[PDB]
């Protein structure tokens, strides 16, 4: 993977050498270079997965995440320079510099074979989001939302290492192809509990599960635009990755010791549905339905099933999609009237009409809307939950519902109804931000058409 | 006929002749433990670099 690791690090010197007012226009225009030479990943084999070296690898499950991360810069790039325009140089080439940062960490860690590599580097993906947040924030609580973000995730993960130094030094290696080939039966004991629940607790607490999610409704209505975006779409699905790479080698004990977060991911996925039917503002109710979404993914990865681990895929790269146009909508309207309350503004279709359009798009996907991608993900999960048990079609239908209901309270609060009368400087869409929703809209559409690359090691 | 020693003379170290065997063993110490094995062969190089977690050098 030195074919795209060294642009990245090619495009460090790239920004700090440009000039005044030309650093946006190059660094965009080879982060879009980077994207389209992205697609040579999807050399898959169907026996064997595509293996580059000793410590690099990337079989069918790494693939999308891949392309999401090297395709999602450049548009954060776009979105992050209208609130960065009156910044001093050297700030702004600072803040770039942290994005192509934090890109390569990203890049390097859903890639590398070896696992301590894969948690190094999920740690070090901790370093600019925090700096990010805590330098290029708006608000007073973006130094609370950091250190709730940092401390949640280190307190889950040093057990996470101190279980894979211990795996390393019984198993003799921690590199992922030994590991498919030399795992073994893990019986039932109290120290195979507490090594599950090292192993799991980490990626569950990134994910977030339900009653642990106190870390994400404050980190992303505090962050900038490209926090969100890179908190809401990549960063929630490390987690995700981890669990699909850590189930390899804890069995048989997943089959009675995942009941409990199972519970707590149904009722968590209910209880935040219900919490976005009753929230003031735009980002939380975002965040709250990233919430949701990954407490689905939970279980559908906790069940490990073929159907659920299709569907799940298909979910965190929908769900990472759709979240991002929300979160780049939900800026815009902030950057219009410069206050974050849904109920503040209304009846902008009126007034904005194609962006009225884009929002009715991205609500529409939002609550899976067939044949789009989301539902793909949605329905495989919800069958495999029946042939897991049959009343969580009662579960899925609610969760389902209260989806729906909070989708449209959301577009119907901010885009229908007599307009707002003493806001006048609601101006037109530039085509900045049309462009960026329609770069959110278009792969995420066409996807349904090719919805094959997208299902996972086991398609 | 006794002369006396000069000075410095009854200070003197003498060689003797005798008859009695030299002991061989005047400590009685016990057999001594064996020494460790002495390192030895030419220096390989490291089999697959340092082997230290993902370096593969
Ligand atoms: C997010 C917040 C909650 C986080 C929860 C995280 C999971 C909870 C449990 C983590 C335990 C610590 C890592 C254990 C890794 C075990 C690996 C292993 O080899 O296990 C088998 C080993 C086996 O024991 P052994 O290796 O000594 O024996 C050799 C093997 N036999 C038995 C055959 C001779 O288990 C242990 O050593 C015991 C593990 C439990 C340790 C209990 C102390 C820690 C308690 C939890 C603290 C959690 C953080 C608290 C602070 C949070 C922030 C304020």
């Amino acid at each position: 993977m030195l074919k795209y690791i060294i642009p990245t690090m090619m495009l460090m010197p790239l920004t700090w050498l440009s000039k005044n007012s030309m650093i946006w226009i190059n660094t965009t225009l080879h982060s879009l270079l980077i994207s389209l030479t992205s697609l040579l990943l999807l050399n898959q084999f169907g026996d064997n997965s595509l293996n580059f070296s000793l410590t690099f690898f990337s079989d069918s499950l790494s693939t999308p995440l891949l392309i999401l991360t090297m395709w999602l810069l450049p548009l954060m790039l776009m979105a992050s320079q209208h609130h960065l325009s009156k910044e001093n140089l050297a700030r702004k080439k600072l803040f770039i510099s942290m994005l192509i940062l934090l890109q390569l960490f990203l890049i390097m860690t859903f890639t590398a074979t070896e696992l301590i590599f894969f948690y190094i580097m999920f740690e070090a993906t901790l370093v600019p989001t925090l700096i990010i947040i805590t330098r290029w924030g708006n608000q007073t609580e973006r130094l609370n939302a950091g250190l709730y973000f940092l401390f949640y995730t280190l307190a889950g993960s040093l057990p996470l290492l101190v279980a894979l130094i211990y795996i390393q030094n019984t198993m003799g290696s921690l590199n992922f192809l030994i590991l498919q080939y030399w795992v073994q039966p893990m019986p039932n004991s109290w120290s195979n509990t507490f090594m599950w629940l090292a192993c799991m607790m980490a990626f569950m607490v990134k994910m977030p599960l339900y009653g642990l999610h106190l870390w994400l409704p404050k980190a992303h209505v505090e962050a900038p635009i490209a926090g969100s975006m890179v908190l809401a779409a990549i960063l929630l699905k490390l987690g995700g990755y981890g669990m699909m790479r850590i189930t390899l080698l804890l069995n048989p004990i997943t089959d009675f010791m995942a009941y409990p977060f199972i519970m707590l991911s149904l009722w968590g996925m209910i209880m935040t549905s219900s919490i976005c039917l009753r929230q003031t503002d735009l980002k939380s109710l975002i965040a709250y339905s990233s919430v949701s979404h990954m407490a689905l993914v939970i279980v559908a990865i906790l069940i490990q099933t073929p159907w659920s681990y299709m569907g799940a895929t298909a979910l965190m790269i929908a769900h990472g999609l759709t979240s991002s146009m929300l979160f780049c909508l939900a800026n815009s309207n902030y950057e219009r009237v410069h206050s974050r309350t849904m109920i503040l503004a209304r009846g902008l279709q009126t007034l904005l009409p194609l962006m009225a359009a884009w929002w009715l798009l991205a609500s529409l996907t939002n609550l899976a809307l067939p044949p789009s991608i989301n539902l793909i993900g949605e329905l495989f999960v919800v069958m495999s939950t029946f042939s897991w048990s049959n009343i969580t079609i009662i579960l899925m239908g609610l969760n389902m519902v209260i989806t729906a209901l909070y989708s449209l309270y959301m577009l119907i609060t901010t885009q229908r109804g007599k307009h707002t009368h003493h806001i006048n400087n609601i101006l037109p869409s530039f085509t900045r931000e049309n462009a960026l929703m329609s770069l959110h809209m278009l792969p995420l559409l066409l996807l349904s058409l090719n919805p094959k690359i997208i299902l996972g090691p086991l398609y | 006929g006794w002369v006396r020693p000069d000075l410095g003379e009854l200070s003197k170290v003498t060689k003797v002749k005798t008859d009695r065997p030299l002991p061989e063993n005047p400590y009685h110490s016990r057999a001594r433990p064996e020494p460790n094995p002495e390192v030895e062969g030419d220096l390989k190089p490291a089999r697959h670099g340092s082997r230290l977690f993902f370096w593969t050098m």
